């Protein structure tokens, strides 16, 4: 219960990045269009 | 770019240093130096800049009208360049290129699906 | 100690593997003590996690022994030992978490679904799917099959010949190697060309050819011309010859499913296609089939969809439609659908790996 | 495998039938649940008669079967109605996976339940049957022995009842161990639990069981009246401390609280504590000014500086602007920050000859830097240089009022009040060049001294100077105006502020203003949200780059998801390059409570492409991480050194310093390679500018203030946070709207030293220490590992690593009256028998006063 407290910090670290990345990919691919432009 | 040569009164702060650009100054004045860029616009600007890209809708529909029109040559042309690239990979047992061929056939497909 | 007590639970598992099929003492004698361990003192030391310090192996060879029935052929005949075995089988389901547990719980559901196929209600059938259904990551591709092999035995027992198709032609896919390619692909098969004959006909002779066991394959070969010609008679003789057949493969089932669709087949081959065609020709084949509806049977192939047609009996005439060039508009919707699914799902597959 | 039989007799009718079948099905549910299931509506008839009254031995059978299906909040439900057979002692599958369930339901409940009301519980708006169940599986988890069980539901389930309950029963008298179990709570409630009002009844309970106990640890005790901070509690204890009086004890306490605890808190319990009588000597101890003269002795003494090496690097190249200088003025700060050495500048006078107007106002606040630690000599030395006492020019002047802040930052009460006159002179007068530098360095120095405490006659003397509409003085007064109203501020302030930014055609004021709102949220979590999106909603860049940071600052020290993810939102999606930076760094100060998390999660940041966004990470790394160093942060930063864009490089070699401050080799094998570039860069004439910035100050803070202090984010004593560090670290990562902003970093330099009072006099003694400071696995620093006993004399060096192990000795005839408290601080220990000096070493108090 307290066990569990430990298991949410680890937890909860993965679920910000995992969300962070999705954000990400989305970005690079307009910015490699762009750039592809750019070059 | 965006200059001024020297000219002082406030840039006697600009061109482990500092003995330079005063004997720099008062060695020479006028000597260019390029300045820093920023744009700032207006929010009204900015929305005008965007609605560039219902005469839309009329030239948008048009075209999709048109293609629809004549679709069956369009049809038989697309299967023939497909016929083509079928037979260039076999020969190939490049892929960038045989992709992109496919690719634009697929595409174009949907979106003539999609018309009517 | 961790080291030390894993290597004996590993070790038990080994001995009682290797005491079966090559080195046992007589499988029927040896069950009491498998019971033994697994209750007491085995369930009770996992934590509730196990997928591979529990096996199919030691509740398969079990069950399996007591439905040979030759090297048992009971110890009571009250049933209390077989029945007991599959409540205790099925309060393991439970103790096989919804949320872990997972491939040991797949693994339960296959003998549960054989024994009441063999003999039960295969309605019994409904729960133990949905329950089935959570995310999996851990279940293998034989046991897959098995699933997929149980699963469309009893929809054809309801009549979805449909579900059955999609499903046993996924089974023999994946799992078949060269231990899953020897009398678990004979089943499998066997249950595929059946259910295609069912549902409509089936594919060439051919590819199967080469694919199976000749053995099978000649009994499997009689059955399917007898419906695909559309002899009642040579249906009959057949089914009498290979009783020995549709008894080990649990498909007694067959005799009345198949027959309506034998005489449905012997009308379609005919090929109704004039404006007009008479009744005569049609009456004089149904009188073999059938001795008292003869009238009955041309009426009951117009309500099912084999023939569109109209039928007077005071001018003895049947008018019909052509039966050549069907296949129109929408018959490319449903093409188109279901043919792009097919595509999305192959993609998919391509961007996983 | 029939149930059939049985079934078949459910569907008749006769309460004899009824019973005769359930009592066979209740058995044996689990084993023949397949045919069961479609008996189920049947079972569900039985259930909803109430003259048929075996109801309850239908829905105990009823609920096995929903189980299965995985209707798992219609079986609780029937389990609950069946009551009498619902026992969770027999603990089965069956009866396990339902009561997890339940624990589960209440939780989720509790919560939406504790945002309504505070008394749920203890009334009928919830299920009584559920609560039965919570407070026999609380009953449960004491019975077992384990208090971290019973605790751990009781929280998640936001029950007041239980948490006060369980501590209460299990407070044994021993004394040691209940600490210990109060202690291991106190981490527990606060790290994890953001709502408010249900963590500081937690926190207020577990004071009242320590108070409850004749003897009890005094450190956590005052560890608590920071937490929450309330006076109540603060005034409680030091009435008990009046009966119990040792003075050792009793100073012990004070010297914890005035480092740890708030400003603020500590000045209205001192006003307090006067008004009721209290010791004199106390009162004085809750200034701070001995605790400030203590460490200025440390200094002295323990001083290690190397004023060759910055000759060496001014006499290396000669080039054009501003920039440079800067380096090397904030280099001179950082090296002889609280030691009170201008030897550097006393000796050398020529390169400040080359010095412009920018640059002398640079120079003049490293001044600031070097007489920090000095409680009446701060003022007297700048005193020609200071209003009032006219020098040659007003650039000089300016960065004497933004350094006499500095100095006297913390004891500011009189400085707000002498420099406020020089703000309502230059609101008056502004035209020449010269007066509105004058205010500017006052504006940032009236800001310091007003730090944190509403005084709403500084917000309207600054006001003034917004209207004037300069852009010196204005960037100042914006910022200064921040920094007074940091805490909770009025309303007005923020709205009156925000709408001036919106307004305002000059660049200097907006920046100013858009960090100057930043700093008034500190604390004030979700109800700053508001002004979040107002900030973000502009395509004004400078308020979208402030905007950041007013989540890192309201949402500082323990986090928030949301408020990770909003910045990880920005940092994204904001193509604008300024705001990409602001927000990494802001990423630093919401997890500056565990200093572990930053690796992680700035590891995709890293290889994210833009150079403002590596930097930016750079700089929050050595924020985040430089409270004991940490070897993961060093990793991520090495490629960085090594990129090729400029800037990316200057914050790689000024973040690692900062994270590698007070390190040595056999502790940090990688230091000796860093200092090699740090020199590199500096002696090439083939490098770029911004690189050679980052380059001189790195070293500057590896070896900052005598190779004494380090950067943390506390002040240690008790290990609490203390506000000056927070927002120091938040002023200093800007160096690119107006150079000289560097030296706020001295509010965040800290000491590392254990200091031993001699209580029967109050001032500093020596005495050996039992210690592991051996050469063996240590050094320090000049140009691991544990198993032999050392000694030390008192008032010496004493790095983080070394810090983790001290102990003392009791045979100088000083014994500790705590012990040790694991962590370096002002202590006071108790001389046995006072009758002779057995050691009374020298303190600058004793030069003062």
């Amino acid at each position: 219960y307290f066990k569990l407290k430990k298991l949410e910090k680890e937890y909860e670290l993965l679920t910000l990045q995992e969300d962070y990345i999705k954000d990400e990919q989305r970005h690079l691919k307009r910015e490699l269009k762009r750039a592809q432009e750019e070059v | 770019d965006a200059f001024r040569l020297i000219d002082t009164g406030a840039l006697i702060n600009n061109l482990l240093n500092k003995a330079n650009i005063q004997a720099l100054i008062h060695g020479l004045n006028r000597h260019y130096y390029s300045l820093n860029i920023d744009y700032h616009k207006t929010a009204k600007e900015t929305k005008m800049l965007m609605n560039l890209h219902y005469e839309e809708k009329e030239e948008s529909n048009l075209a999709a009208t048109k293609s629809m029109v004549k679709i069956a040559e369009q049809y038989s042309k697309r299967i023939e360049e497909e016929k083509e690239l079928t037979e260039e990979e076999l020969k190939t047992r490049p892929k960038k290129h045989l992709s992109e061929t496919a690719d634009e056939t697929l595409e174009n497909n949907i979106v003539s699906v999609l018309t009517a | 100690k961790t080291i030390e007590v894993t290597a004996e639970i590993n070790c038990f598992m080994h001995l009682l593997v290797q005491l079966f099929l090559w080195d046992s003492k007589e499988l029927e004698q040896l069950v009491e003590f498998n019971r033994k361990v697994v209750i007491p003192n085995l369930l009770c030391y996992y934590n509730l996690r196990s997928l591979n310090l529990i096996n199919a192996k030691l509740w398969f060879y079990i069950y399996l022994s007591h439905e040979t029935l030759a090297r048992s052929s009971e110890e009571i005949n009250s049933d209390n030992q077989n029945i007991i075995l599959r409540s205790t089988m099925m309060k393991f389901l439970k103790i096989a978490s919804l949320k872990h547990d997972n491939e040991t719980k797949a693994m339960l559901i296959n003998l549960i679904l054989r024994d009441f196929l063999n003999n039960g209600e295969v309605d019994s059938a409904s729960d133990f799917i949905s329950k089935l259904e959570y995310p999996h990551t851990d279940v293998s591709s034989s046991l897959e099959a098995r699933y997929f092999f149980y699963l469309s035995k009893i929809n054809a027992i309801q009549l979805d010949y449909s579900t059955a198709n999609e499903y046993i032609i996924a089974a023999i896919r994946k799992a078949p190697h060269n231990s899953k390619s020897l009398g678990f692909l004979q089943q499998s098969n066997k249950l595929h060309c059946c259910i295609q004959l069912l549902m409509g006909d089936i594919p060439e002779l051919s590819f199967f050819h080469q694919s199976n066991m000749q053995k099978s394959l000649l009994p499997y070969y009689h059955l399917t011309k007898a419906v695909k010609l559309g002899d009642l008679k040579k249906f009959t003789s057949t089914i009498t010859k290979y009783k020995q057949l549709l008894l080990k493969d649990d498909t007694y089932q067959l005799c009345v499913r198949l027959r309506s669709n034998v005489i449905k087949t012997g009308i379609r081959i005919i090929s109704l296609t004039y404006k007009k065609i008479s009744l005569r020709d049609i009456c004089l084949k149904l009188n073999l089939d059938s001795e008292q509806t003869v009238e009955y049977m041309v009426s009951r192939a117009i309500r099912d969809g084999v023939i569109e047609a109209k039928i007077n009996h005071e001018d003895g005439f049947i008018e019909t439609t052509e039966l050549l060039n069907i296949y129109d508009s929408e018959d490319p919707q449903q093409v188109f659908d279901e043919r792009i699914k097919f595509a999305n799902q192959l993609h998919d597959e391509y961007l996983v790996s | 495998t029939t149930a059939a039989p049985l079934l078949a007799l459910l569907r008749e009718n006769q309460d004899s039938v009824k019973t005769y079948a359930l009592e066979s099905i209740n058995n044996v549910v689990d084993q023949l649940w397949s045919e069961i299931s479609n008996e189920l509506p049947d079972i569900e008839a039985l259930y909803d008669d109430d003259t048929f009254s075996d109801r309850e031995m239908a829905a105990l059978i009823a609920s096995k079967v929903y189980y299965n299906l995985g209707e798992y909040e219609s079986a609780v439900k029937y389990a609950l109605a069946a009551k009498d057979r619902f026992d969770i002692d027999e603990k089965s599958q069956f009866v396990e996976t339902i009561v997890s369930k339940s624990i589960e339901m209440y939780v989720q409940e509790a919560s939406k339940q504790y945002t309504k009301d505070e008394q749920f519980y203890t009334k009928d708006i919830i299920d009584p049957k559920l609560t039965s169940i919570f407070e026999r599986m609380i009953e449960k988890c004491l019975k077992a022995s384990e208090l971290k069980l019973a605790l751990g539901i009781a929280l998640e389930g936001y029950r007041l009842d239980i948490i006060e309950s369980a501590l209460k029963s299990k407070l044994d008298q021993s004394t040691s161990e209940n600490v210990k179990i109060i202690n291991y709570l106190l981490t527990l409630a606060i790290t994890t639990v953001t709502n408010s009002k249900f963590r500081s009844s937690i926190l207020r309970k577990s004071f009242d069981f320590l108070m409850n106990m004749p003897n009890c640890d005094y450190l956590t005790l005052n560890k608590v009246v920071v937490n929450l901070n309330d006076a109540g509690l603060a005034l409680q204890l030091f009435k008990k401390l009046k009966e119990e009086n040792d003075e050792g004890l009793s100073a012990q306490i004070a010297f914890d609280l005035v480092s740890s605890a708030s400003q603020q808190l500590l000045e209205i319990l001192v006003t307090e504590l006067t008004a009721q009588g209290y010791d004199p000597a106390l009162l004085n101890i809750l200034s701070g000014l001995p605790t400030c003269d203590y460490y200025n002795t440390f200094l002295l003494n323990n001083k290690n500086i190397d004023i060759g090496l910055l000759n060496k690097s001014k006499s290396s190249l000669d080039g054009k602007f501003s920039l440079f200088h800067t380096a090397v003025s904030v280099a001179n700060g950082f090296m002889h920050a609280g030691t009170t050495d201008n030897s550097f500048i006393k000796a050398n006078l020529p390169w400040l000859g080359k010095a412009q107007n920018w640059a002398k106002f640079t120079a003049t606040a490293s001044l600031g830097v070097i007489h920090k630690g000095n409680l009446l000599e701060g003022k007297k030395v700048m005193a020609p240089y200071l209003p009032g006492s006219r020098a040659s020019s007003r650039f000089i002047k300016g960065g004497s009022l933004y350094g006499l802040g500095l100095i006297y930052a913390g004891f500011g009460r009189d400085t707000t009040d002498y420099l406020k006159n020089i703000i309502v002179e230059n609101s008056g007068t502004s035209g020449d060049e010269d007066v509105d530098v004058l205010l500017h360095g006052a504006s940032l120095g009236i800001g310091l001294a007003a730090m944190g405490s509403a005084n709403i006659e500084v917000y309207e003397a600054l006001k003034e100077v917004l209207y004037n509409d300069s852009a010196t003085s204005g960037e100042a007064a914006a910022l200064g105006m921040g920094l007074c109203m940091l805490g909770t501020g009025k309303p007005e302030a923020i709205h009156d502020m925000f709408t001036y930014s919106q307004e305002t055609q000059h660049g200097n004021i907006t920046r100013g203003l858009a960090v100057g709102l930043a700093l008034i949220n500190y604390g004030r979590q979700e109800l700053a949200d508001d002004l979040i999106t107002k900030m973000l909603a502009s395509d004004e860049s400078l308020l979208r780059y402030g905007g950041a940071f007013t989540i890192a600052l309201a949402y500082a020290g323990t986090g928030n998801n949301s408020a990770v993810k909003r910045l990880l939102h920005v940092a994204v999606s904001d193509s604008n390059d300024d705001v990409r930076r602001a927000a990494v760094i802001a990423l630093g100060f919401v997890l500056l409570r565990d200093y572990t998390t930053v690796p992680r999660i700035v590891q995709l940041l890293s290889k994210s492409h833009n150079a403002h966004v590596r930097c930016g990470t750079a700089f929050a790394l050595g924020i985040a991480c430089a409270g004991k160093g940490l070897q993961s942060a060093i990793d991520v930063l090495d490629p960085l050194t090594k990129d090729p864009v400029d800037f990316v490089r200057q914050a790689a070699m000024i973040a690692l310093s900062m994270i590698l401050i007070q390190q040595t080799e056999k502790l940090n094998p990688q230091v000796a390679d860093i200092n090699k570039n740090f020199l590199s860069v500096i002696t090439n004439k083939h490098q770029e500018g911004l690189a050679k910035f980052g380059a001189c100050v790195a070293q500057g803070i590896m070896n900052a203030g005598g190779r004494n202090v380090t950067i943390q984010l506390e002040n240690a004593d008790t290990g609490t946070l203390d506000t000056k560090s927070v927002v120091g670290l938040v002023m200093f990562s800007q160096f690119w709207y107006w150079f000289p902003l560097a030296h706020f970093l001295s509010l965040s330099f800290t000491p590392t030293t254990v200091i031993g009072i001699r209580g029967s006099d109050q001032a500093i003694p020596k005495f050996q220490m039992n210690c592991y400071a051996k050469e063996d696995a240590f050094s320090y620093p000049r140009m691991k590992y544990s198993s032999k006993p050392y000694k030390v004399d008192n008032m010496t060096r004493i790095l983080p690593q070394q810090s983790r192990y001290i102990s003392f000795i009791k045979d100088d005839r000083f014994v500790p009256v705590r012990k040790f408290k694991g962590n370096n601080g002002v202590v006071v220990l108790r001389d046995r028998e006072p009758k002779e000096p057995v050691a009374l070493i020298e303190t600058v108090r004793q030069m003062k006063d």
